[PDB]
């Protein structure tokens, strides 16, 4: 039930191992970052609405801080998520390579020589 | 005219009789035909001549697109998605072409039935047998595939028919 917490050489509380630096960082115009900024903007608008302030124009510095904080956190969140998926793929490929007898390559037949059953529609 | 090929859409030599009047009474159909000619067919012809004159000054062309022959579904391995996709596209194109062929044969049959008048039952036997052959072939190819049809299902139907025919031939060989 705990897949990758016990992976060897895993430092407890880094949130970003040094090996992650070999991966391309997400672009600053990543659509996920844009969505995080939109979430921050929505948080700012809801904050204005709750405090009975003009929703769109009241706090400009507060809305800017909201958007900036959301984007800042989302950048590192995306980095960690991409690194974790890279680890998953790396481990999967290494395990497949090291166990050829469990992932055999069987010759594939062409469809002219595979017999499929025909089910008429009527 | 010469716009359409006369081999794909043939017609008999169009024999028509010559008028042989038997009475001195004037024929009203001939007079009405002359009136119709002089009042309708000449202005229409002149308008068409002007239209063709304007069209001739601006001549451009459009081309019939040619498609290469790509490998069919029989020579694609089980999980090769690209070869499967190209074979399926080719098969769908061939299906449309076969539909149009059947349409041409049906047009021939309809034209024969209208043209032959009271003797269509005898003078349209060749068109009828042509349509019978094409209909049998098209049925064997594509019938009962149902919606969500594919080249794989057509291949399966063909293989089932081939197996049945081979078994019948083998059992007849022992008779
Ligand atoms: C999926 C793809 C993307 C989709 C986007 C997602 C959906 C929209 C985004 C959601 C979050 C954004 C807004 C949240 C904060 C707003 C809170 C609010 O109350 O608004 C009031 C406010 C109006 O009040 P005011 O102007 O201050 O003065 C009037 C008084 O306040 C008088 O006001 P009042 O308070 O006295 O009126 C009382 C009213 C007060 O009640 C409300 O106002 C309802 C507010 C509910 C908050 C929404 C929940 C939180 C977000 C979750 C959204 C879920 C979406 C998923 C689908 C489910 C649908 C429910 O109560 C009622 O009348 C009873 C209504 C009960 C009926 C049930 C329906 C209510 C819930 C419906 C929510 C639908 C989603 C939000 C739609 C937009 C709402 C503004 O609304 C606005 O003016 C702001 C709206 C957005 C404007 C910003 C746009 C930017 C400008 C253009 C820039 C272009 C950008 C791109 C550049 C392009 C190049 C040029
Ligand atoms: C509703 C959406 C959820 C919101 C969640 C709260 C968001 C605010 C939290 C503030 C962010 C700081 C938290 C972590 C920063 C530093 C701590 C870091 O070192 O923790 C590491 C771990 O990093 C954190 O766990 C990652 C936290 C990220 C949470 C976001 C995931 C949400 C799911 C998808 C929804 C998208 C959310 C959008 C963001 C607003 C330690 O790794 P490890 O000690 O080995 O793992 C402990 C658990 N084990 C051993 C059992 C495996």
């Amino acid at each position: 039930m705990t897949m990758m917490s016990g992976r060897p050489g895993r430092v407890p509380l880094q949130f970003l191992p040094n090996e992650a630096r070999s991966l391309p960082p997400p672009k600053l115009t990543d659509p996920r970052l844009v969505y995080m900024g939109f979430l921050g903007y929505c948080s700012g608008l809801i904050d204005n609405a709750i405090r009975r302030r003009p929703v769109v124009s009241a706090g400009l510095h507060r809305q800017l801080l909201y958007v900036t904080s959301f984007v800042f956190f989302g950048y590192y969140l995306l980095k960690r998520q991409d690194y974790m998926y890279a680890l998953r793929d790396h481990d999967m490929f290494a395990y497949v390579k090291s166990h050829p007898e469990d992932f055999p390559e069987k010759d594939k037949k062409t469809y002219g020589e595979i017999l499929e059953e025909f089910h008429p529609v009527r | 005219p010469d716009s359409w090929d006369k081999d794909v859409y043939p017609e008999p030599p169009r024999r028509t009789p010559a008028p042989a009047p038997q009475t001195s009474l004037p024929n009203p159909v001939t007079y009405l035909t002359k009136i119709f000619d002089l009042l309708v067919d000449r202005p229409v012809t002149l308008a068409r001549e002007f239209i063709e004159q304007q069209h001739a000054k601006n001549r451009y062309y459009y081309y019939h697109r040619e498609f290469r022959r790509v490998p069919d579904i029989t020579e694609c391995e089980e999980k090769d998605i690209l070869c499967m996709f190209e074979a399926e596209m080719q098969w769908r194109r061939d299906y449309k072409v076969d539909q149009e062929i059947v349409n041409i044969i049906q047009e021939r049959l309809k034209a024969c039935q209208q043209r032959e008048g009271e003797s269509y039952r005898q003078n349209c036997a060749k068109e009828l047998e042509q349509f019978t052959q094409v209909s049998k072939a098209f049925q064997d190819r594509y019938s009962d595939l149902g919606a969500h049809y594919s080249a794989r299902k057509c291949l399966a139907k063909q293989k089932q028919r081939m197996l049945a025919e081979r078994k019948a031939a083998k059992e007849a060989a022992a008779a």
